[PDB]
């Protein structure tokens, strides 16, 4: 199965996004900030990143930023979704290496058509 | 004269849009899930999705309820109606309505009376609660970020002819400028310690407008880094 | 400065609470229903109540957008993306999506050219979709009361070198010193034919900002119990 | 049965109050305004009349008035169901004559029990 690392701080959101991807049979493995995300990178590599935008400790910006700088994390693609509902949100986001920018709130369907799309090139 | 700035003003507007918007995320999402997915859901988690819905409607309420509560100050048509209340089992009420929220977050919540109780007093016991509610509310919001022994704490007293109730936290605290500020209808502190909490900086406004109501005064103390202390005096009768 | 009164944003405020109420009263009723009557429900019921839970939290997404549209234009972030846009479809697009509520106050929605189609544009599609459906649902919200024949007309126009969009009702109609103020910021018209109708004074100024924004100008006639018609004029390059 | 006049302008609101009263075997009648409900009382005599008070032609401070002044109509209990959530909107309306105002959101099985209490006593 594909593995999907989901970083959010709300247990609530990393629920239904757990359940939604556990429905098309991927694996999920979660962090409730930033900085937890990078160290679980130590441990596996996974297929894709969903990733929220305003953490404590560490925040989905510098955690992009961070990804850009190691070669074995820089190519995973990222999936950011986020309450952050600008334009400029989403053009440093995308600037700063995201794949993908979806606004909250969402439709748990589109979110896993672009979930597929990116596992599925 | 001098009041509260247009960029104030809209800084709370975008913040009002961004604290309502993650119940409203929790909302859809499980609802929208719930439709497409009945053959994928049991029981439990059928009604566990629900009580997700119900839950976090009644969050976005209480944040309604904030800022009717707030324009109604501003009109004076907010009355105040007194009664005898037990302050030790208001305190342990208002305690349990915040455990869930506080857990969510790591943070302890505490109560000590420093005398007997009960403690009476001629309080509206509606009005209170939401003092103390926001006090414990803002306790685990503003907590530390990563430690180990966060807490809020109750510490009910008599003092001065009146019941001092004192919110202690082993938070963020608060900087010396902004102390002087806090209580201002839409202030809050803007650092990189605060960026990630919601809100619209008017709790310790109707905090401070409802403890005025009832003839009483609320004061601050705090240390960055360490935590905050806040003193409420209301007169006993 | 002469400007927006602390008494506007004191009924702003108040004008939230009671817009966004309406829905999560709806959200609540529906998702707690649903819980408490998992064996009196059929599959049909469930799946309508769960359709309303999920859109009635769209129209409160509608209405968080709203707030955070204004935000982002008195901070001046909000910055158009133009392109070319057929305005007859943008139209028939816009005036499906009013449909449902359109009928749910009796309010017949219409469209004419009076130039034949396509009608291309240079223009922000989701700005100016947003200009149309703002117009659109203001034509509904003070539609006459009880009438057999309400209706909302887009007429789309080419004129002075750019494109002319009329949205014309048979509504209420607006008072003549209102006129003046209706696309200030936060102003509603508060007469016996407006208490009922939620709304917070933000859409007109939106409406105005984006249509500057595009180098275009926004104007009203107006007539009390006979109707309004709203002009949009935007360069067409 | 107990018969219930359900006067709101939502129909989405009458819907799921409708779907919570015939749950206990009660019959529905609805009305959409103030103007509407008072029409419906020349056909029949409701047990208990649940009463918004924002709606277009006439509203519920109009109903709760116009309601005391016919003997008929004036022992006819309401139930106010309003986002109208001041005290001095709920001692106006209890000053008209409603008997008990319930704030709205609203829990259905909390506002079925104020009504079966309203119907027996
Ligand atoms: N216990 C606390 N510790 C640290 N900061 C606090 C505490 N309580 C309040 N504050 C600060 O005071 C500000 C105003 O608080 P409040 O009026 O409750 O508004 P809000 O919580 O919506 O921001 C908050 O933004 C925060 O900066
Ligand atoms: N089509 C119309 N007919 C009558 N009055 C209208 C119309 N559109 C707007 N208005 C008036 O203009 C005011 C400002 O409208 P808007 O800015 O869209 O705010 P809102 O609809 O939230 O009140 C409305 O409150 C209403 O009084």
């Amino acid at each position: 199965s594909k593995k999907v690392l989901l970083v959010d701080d709300s247990a609530v959101l990393r629920k239904i996004v757990s359940f939604n991807l556990k429905k098309e049979g991927y694996e999920v493995i979660e962090a409730e900030n930033g900085q937890i995300a990078l160290e679980k990178l130590s441990e596996f590599t996974p297929d894709l990143i969903v990733l929220a935008i305003m953490m404590p400790v560490m925040d989905g910006f510098t955690v992009l930023k961070k990804l850009q700088e190691k070669e074995e994390w820089k190519r995973i693609p990222v999936i950011v979704l986020t309450a952050k509902g600008g334009e400029e949100d989403e053009s440093l986001a995308l600037s700063l290496g995201a794949r993908k920018v979806m606004r909250k709130p969402f439709s748990p369907s589109q979110f896993i058509e672009e979930v597929k799309h990116l596992l599925n090139e | 004269r001098l009041k509260r700035i247009d960029r104030m003003k809209t800084e709370f507007i975008a913040n009002i849009s961004a604290e309502l918007r993650t119940p409203l995320t929790a909302i859809k999402a499980y609802a929208e899930t719930i439709y497409n997915s009945l053959g994928e859901l049991d029981l439990s988690t059928l009604k566990e999705f629900l009580e997700v819905i119900i839950d976090q409607s009644n969050h976005l309420e209480n944040l309604l309820n904030e800022l009717l509560d707030f324009s109604r100050l501003e009109r004076k048509s907010l009355q105040i109606n007194r009664e005898k209340v037990d302050l030790c089992d208001l305190v342990e009420s208002a305690v349990n309505a915040i455990k869930e929220f506080a857990s969510s977050h790591n943070v302890n919540v505490l109560f000590e009376s420093n005398v007997p109780c009960p403690v009476e007093a001629y309080i509206d016991p509606t009005r209170i609660r939401q003092v103390l509610l926001n006090l414990l509310n803002n306790g685990v919001k503003y907590s530390k970020k990563d430690a180990p022994d966060k807490y809020v704490k109750v510490i009910l007293d008599e003092k001065d002819g009146g019941v001092l109730i004192i919110v202690e936290d082993n938070g963020i605290g608060i900087p010396d400028h902004a102390k002087d500020r806090i209580f201002e209808q839409f202030y809050r502190v803007d650092s990189s310690l605060t960026y990630e909490v919601p809100g619209t900086g008017l709790g310790l406004a109707i905090t401070k407008e409802i403890v005025e109501l009832h003839g009483g005064r609320i004061w601050v103390e705090s240390e960055v880094g360490k935590g905050s202390r806040f003193f409420v005096w209301i007169p006993k009768d």
